[PDB]
């Protein structure tokens, strides 16, 4: 499950 | 002013006012009667009218006399002296009450002077002879001892007492050798047998509001009203008007018919109110034209007397003058008596249709039955008459001063209960219909005749339409009227006689002959065995007896039937668990609530579950409680209306009696213009006669053969209601004693009150009830009866228009500049038909209100209704309109249709003949669905430019067709005479997001006077004038078909497709719309049902040009613009819908379940998207601290950072094919985190700067949803747009 990848990607598009 | 003489039974023998009668049918055989003189010519015998009854036959037995009356029997009535003079004072009293107001008292002059004639049909004209029965009666003035010594008086009417049946009051007529003087014009000596304390009962189920507050819980009668309705019979025999004619016969051929005597017009006549109108047109003539003749006979006999063989004191003169009063005959110079027609006409129509029951009982403010057929209660017994607390001579029961005026409470049951006394059942007799149970000692039910349904035989109707008619140039028509000016009766100052009464002495009577009738009871019970389970059967299932102990409610017929302690129930399954449901103490009180509360709502259900049926009023649970009909128990009840209508209520289809019209035989007036136009006229007139009387004999069979049926069933319901009352009651009261006595003081409950809490849910139930039944009773008339007589009016009219014209033709020469100014009169007249009005047959409020409900319900004029339901279209419009739907159309179950370009995809409607009339000038509108698809890029000419029908109407080269060309939908009507026109609606075919193109809209074209109209959703769009063109043939097959030159690709979907036979208004269409546009489910971007499991693509009303796609480097939605049609075309442009990520709608849950892949509002889901070979789903952030924030797009995971529950809403209530995606905790809570929309971002920052869209959760959208009117821009506002056959880019 390579999804905390994407997590953070989208916690960083949000910031 | 009448008076009326005072007396005591007691009081001696005067030879004067106190007399010894010798009475008709005591037939100088015997006996001899103490008569009293109550006023001038009437007599009161207080005895019991023993005159054909046998002495055992006053006692009750086994038997009865008639099958209609609940009878009592009292033989010791009027065995004393004592009680002798009680009859006598009621009498006076009675008398007395009647006299109180003028119109009461003019019936009593009326009869005090109508002085039968001084012989019958067997005497000469030229004398007078009045030692016959029907004239003379002798009274014994010898002394007590002595050799008898007798004269004769002249009378009028002779009242006795009761025969053997107390509450059956009759008035009787003398018949002398088979024939009756009181039936040919003389008149005659007239006796009744009458009863004043044993009075009939009835109610007002069938009719509404009725009563404040204590209806409908029976009403006695006041027996002046009773007496008054037996004078006025009286009446009739003293003019001698009392004529037979074709009777009123029930049929009796089923089990279910209720047998009765017949029922002469006079016995309708005399009652008044709506019964007149069973009596027809064609009977009302011939009987007025009957008591004319006799009227011929007495004038002449009275320009022929000369001498009176039988008393040398009678003056020939005097009586001449009279009679000439009494017939109300004129005298010219020379002495000679003739018939005035309009003195005439005047005093039939007052003597018949004046004095009526129904006229005095509203003038006197007495209660009384709505009709001659309607239900009785058992009799009850008037306590006191001579009492003037109870009833008076001003007011009889209904005393102002007790507070008994208001809504004639002194003669409600249950309020004026001091006045009456129920009779015990063991002196009651009634005619019964045991039925008991067969299939193809048992179970038997006893049900009285008279709760059976009436039904006319069609022997009870006339047929002389069918006769052949004479028109000469002073043929004149004829239409009595059923109808008499009550307050001009009242001031007519020559209606009552000025002359004098002569001498009521004259010679006795030897010549005894007569006629004595001879009565016979039969059995009061007749055994019958059937294999049918109608309304009685239904009825009796929800009874129970006294003895028992914890009855429940079942669903089950059979169960109810078999034990004692089950009853049956029409309401839910649920209602019925409720009801059976065994509590504790503690909660009883709230159990007790809910099942009274529960109980009126299941009685009040007035609505019909499926909401897009096209029907007005339902009240669904008539099927299960009565069964009647065609198995209403059987199936949803709901369903079987939608599909067949009244008719599935009605226990007996009739025949009708539709005659067809005779010819008119047209008189020649050589060399006479003046004549020969009359002759066209009168037979123009005359053709409206025949209309009328036609529509005239629908009416009476209408009202005696179908509205009685659903009469029926009205009183079946207030049973079955006060059944389903009465058992719950029984329910809770045996719940209530099982608590230990402890328990039961703590436990508040009162039975008054949870009574008058169910009784009131009933009498609203029955409201309902009513004006549902009442809609079904006119529905029959309009669509079933009515039509098949305009089919034959309308042959009637086409032989005339042929007989008229060739007359014309012939007579030419003398018509010598006026022929084609007549063949324009005649083919003008005969265009159009004559239209139909209830109210010239009645007036009978009641009735004409029906009547005008129905008219002005719109749903009552559609003439087409196309539906789907059974693989399959068909006409639910109640005309029955032959449907086939050929094998190249698909059908589906969301009620669509696909016509195509194929040979066999066609559809062929064959309308009915008989109400497509209408037709010069036009008032008819039709409504549909369509979707039509978007052209096709490469062939675009031939979209813009080849016409093709898809529904078509015509007839010999005129009708109505609707066509498409391109982007255009279009209206022609054609004339006879191929003049056209046209209106049409155009949607664009540049715009970036259209509304129409290959999206369900609604069409509705109406058609006017002078205006062709086509809305589309609810709005006008366009209209064309349509005065300029002739007759429109528009009765032809409508053909549903593609029909032009078209791609093999092109096809058409509609639904809902329906014809009004009137101009719908705006708010009319704009309802169907609304209506039309209703699911439980939502919508696709093209008008189809939302589907999960489906690949949808992603449409946003507030941004329309805009687009989601994931984001490249990242897991967002960005928001792109929307690809323009790119290539060379000027006619064409639009925005791409087939790009953006392919999103797919999944169920959260599943569970419970259900069953189908439909998406509902408020359902629970998914919403996911495909990417890079997966499936991926948007969520939100759970925590986001903005008021919007980019979702989060991602593979399918549980994650507690995360909500993503969506919930999906339509938060308009204008029809839409929008909805709302709201992100929520989870499926249990109540608390709304944000809608998915699209909001613009701040993009960072070193760089350039600038903002950008992306696909969004915002809070700010929730705070506008539930503003009205829904702002339809809002960017939370989504569409579902899947790949579709009728949409290529
Ligand atoms: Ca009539
Ligand atoms: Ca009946
Ligand atoms: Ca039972
Ligand atoms: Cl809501
Ligand atoms: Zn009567």
């Amino acid at each position: 499950d390579m999804f905390a990848k994407l997590k953070e990607k989208f916690f960083n598009e949000i910031n | 002013p009448v008076t009326i003489n005072n007396f005591n039974y007691n009081d001696p023998i005067d030879n004067n006012n106190i007399i010894m009668m010798e009475p008709p049918f005591a037939r100088g055989t015997g006996r001899y009667y103490k008569a009293f003189k109550i006023t001038d010519r009437i007599w009161i015998i207080p005895e019991r009218y023993t005159f054909g009854y046998k002495p055992e036959d006053f006692n009750k037995s086994s038997g009865i006399f008639n099958r209609d009356v609940c009878e009592y029997y009292d033989p010791d009535y009027l065995n004393t002296n004592d009680k002798k003079n009680i009859f006598l004072q009621t009498m006076i009293k009675l008398f007395n009450r009647i006299k109180s107001k003028p119109l009461g008292e003019k019936l009593l002059e009326m009869i005090i002077n109508g002085i039968p004639y001084l012989g019958d049909r067997r005497v000469p004209l030229e004398e007078f002879n009045t030692n016959i029965a029907s004239v003379t009666v002798n009274k014994l003035i010898s002394n007590p001892g002595e050799v008898e010594r007798k004269k004769g008086i002249f009378a009028n009417l002779i009242i006795f007492g009761p025969g053997p049946v107390l509450n059956e009051n009759e008035t009787i007529d003398i018949g002398i050798q088979n024939h009756f003087a009181s039936r040919e014009g003389f008149g005659g000596i007239m006796q009744m047998k009458f009863c004043p304390e044993y009075v009939s009962v009835f109610n007002n189920v069938q009719e509404n509001k009725g009563a404040s507050i204590f209806n409908r819980r029976g009403y006695f009668s006041d027996p002046a009203l009773i007496l008054m309705h037996e004078l006025i019979h009286v009446l009739h025999g003293l003019y001698g008007i009392k004529v037979d004619d074709l009777p009123i016969v029930p049929n009796e051929k089923k089990f279910f018919m209720q047998s009765t005597d017949a029922i002469q017009a006079e016995e309708l006549y005399t009652f008044g109110g709506q019964d007149p109108s069973i009596i027809t047109p064609s009977t009302d003539k011939s009987i007025y034209d009957k008591v004319l003749q006799n009227f011929r006979g007495i004038v002449d006999r009275l320009n022929k007397v000369l001498v009176c063989i039988s008393d040398p004191n009678i003056n020939i003169n005097i009586y001449k003058n009279k009679f000439k009063d009494k017939y109300k005959f004129v005298e010219d110079s020379e002495g000679k008596y003739s018939i005035d027609v309009e003195s005439f006409d005047k005093l039939y129509k007052s003597l018949m249709f004046g004095f009526t029951e129904t006229n005095i009982a509203e003038n006197y403010k007495i209660k009384t039955r709505a009709s001659y057929f309607s239900d009785s209660l058992p009799p009850v017994k008037i306590k006191n008459l001579l009492d003037n607390e109870i009833y008076t001579i001003e007011e009889g029961f209904n005393i102002s001063d007790k507070d008994m005026e208001k809504e004639y409470r002194g003669q409600n049951k249950a309020i004026n209960k001091q006045a009456y006394e129920e009779i015990s059942k063991e002196h009651l007799a009634v005619y019964k219909i045991q039925m008991c149970k067969s299939v193809k000692p048992g179970i038997c039910i006893d049900v009285d005749n008279e709760d059976l349904f009436f039904i006319a035989d069609k022997n009870s109707f006339s047929d002389d339409l069918s006769k052949n008619e004479r028109i000469e140039y002073n043929t004149q028509s004829n239409y009595i009227e059923n109808d008499f000016p009550i307050n001009e009766l009242i001031l007519d100052t020559d209606l009552i006689s000025k002359i004098e009464l002569p001498s009521e002495n004259t010679e006795s009577l030897t010549d005894f002959n007569v006629d004595v009738p001879v009565y016979e009871k039969q059995p009061a019970i007749k055994k019958i065995f059937t294999d049918e389970n109608t309304i009685f059967q239904y009825l009796y299932s929800q009874t129970f007896p006294l003895d028992i102990r914890d009855i429940s409610l079942t669903s089950s017929f059979d169960d109810a039937l078999l034990f004692s302690n089950k009853v049956y129930s029409f309401f839910s399954m649920d209602y019925i668990k409720t009801a059976n449901k065994v509590v504790e103490a503690g909660l009883f009180a709230g159990w007790v609530k809910q099942i009274v509360n529960d109980f009126v709502i299941e009685a009040n259900k007035s609505n019909t579950m499926d909401k897009i049926a096209d029907i007005s009023l339902i009240v669904p649970y008539i099927g299960l409680a009565l069964n009647v009909g065609n198995e209403t128990a059987k199936g949803n009840f709901e369903n079987a209306f939608e599909i067949a209508g009244a008719s599935i209520l009605l226990e007996f289809i009739p025949e009708l009696l539709i005659p067809v019209v005779g010819a008119f035989l047209l008189e020649s007036y050589i060399d006479n213009k003046n004549k020969i136009i009359k002759t066209i006229d009168n037979a123009l007139t005359k053709r409206n006669e025949k209309w009328s009387d036609m529509y005239g004999l629908i009416v009476a069979q209408w009202l005696s053969t179908v509205n009685t049926q659903f009469y029926t069933i009205k009183e079946g319901m207030y049973k079955a209601l006060n059944y389903q009352a009465q058992a719950l009651e029984e329910i809770i009261k045996y719940r209530y004693n099982i608590y230990s006595e402890k328990e039961k003081s703590n436990i508040n409950i009162d039975f008054n009150d949870i009574n008058s809490k169910l009784n009131e849910g009933i009498n609203q139930a029955i409201d309902n009830i009513n004006n549902f039944i009442n809609g079904c009773s006119v529905s029959y008339l309009m669509k079933k009866m009515i039509p098949l007589a305009v089919e034959k009016l309308l042959d009637f009219d086409n032989t005339l228009k042929k007989n008229l014209l060739n007359y014309i033709d012939e007579n030419k020469l003398y018509l010598i500049g006026s022929a084609e100014y007549e063949k324009s009169k005649v083919n003008k007249y005969l265009k159009t038909i004559m239209p139909f009005d209830l109210s010239i047959y009645t007036n009978d409020t009641i009735l004409i209100e029906m009547f005008n409900k129905y008219n002005s319900e719109i749903l009552n004029n559609i003439i087409l209704n196309l539906r789907y339901k059974d693989n399959n279209l068909i006409d639910l419009s109640g005309y029955g309109a032959k449907v086939e739907v050929y094998d190249g159309v698909e059908l589906n179950d969301k009620n669509q249709f696909k016509l195509t370009s194929s040979a066999n995809s066609k559809i062929r409607v064959t309308q009915n003949q008989n109400i497509i009339f209408n037709s010069v000038f036009l008032d008819f509108s039709v409504s549909f669905w369509i979707r039509i698809p978007k052209y096709k890029n490469d062939g675009i000419q031939n979209y813009i430019h080849n016409e093709y029908t898809i529904i078509n109407c015509m007839k010999n080269n005129s009708g109505w067709k609707i066509s498409i060309r391109g982007n255009r939908i279009i209206w022609t009507l054609i004339d006879i005479n191929g003049k056209t026109k046209s209106v049409f609606f155009e949607y664009n075919i540049r715009e970036d997001i259209s509304e129409y193109i290959n999206r369900w809209f609604f069409v509705t074209i109406t058609n006017n006077l002078n205006n062709a109209k086509i809305y589309i959703n609810g709005k006008l769009e366009s209209n064309t004038d349509i005065k300029d063109i002739r007759e429109v043939i528009a009765n032809g097959e409508i053909i549903f078909k593609l029909d032009g030159d078209i791609d093999r690709t092109q096809f058409i979907w509609m639904k809902y497709f329906s014809i009004f036979n009137t101009e719908l208004s705006q708010s009319n269409i704009e309802e169907r719309y609304k209506i039309q546009s209703y699911s439980e489910y939502l919508k696709d971007f093209w008008g189809n049902p939302l589907m999960y499991n489906k690949e949808y693509y992603m449409f946003n009303a507030g941004n329309k040009n805009s687009y989601i796609k994931l984001k490249k480097d990242s897991p967002v939605g960005e928001i792109l613009t929307r690809s323009k049609y790119n290539q060379n075309s000027k006619y064409i442009n639009y925005r791409d819908l087939y790009i953006g990520e392919k999103f797919i709608i999944r169920r959260k849950s599943n569970s419970q379940s259900i069953n189908d892949d439909i998406v509902r509002k408020e359902d629970y889901i998914y919403l996911d998207f495909f990417n890079l070979n997966q499936e991926w789903r948007v969520y939100t952030y759970k925590y986001f601290k903005k008021e919007e924030e980019k979702l989060f797009l991602a593979p399918i995971s549980d994650s507690d950072e995360f909500y993503n529950t969506i919930q999906i809403k339509e938060y308009d209530e204008q029809p839409t094919y929008s909805c709302q995606l709201l992100f929520k905790k989870d499926e249990e809570s109540t608390d709304e985190i944000g809608l998915i929309g699209i909001h613009r971002f701040y993009e960072s920052g070193i760089v350039f700067e600038e903002y950008k869209d992306y696909f969004c959760i915002s809070k700010w959208y929730l705070k506008e949803v539930k503003r009205k009117p829904y702002n339809l821009k809002l960017g939370c506002n989504w569409q579902f747009i899947p790949k579709d056959e009728g949409w290529t880019e």
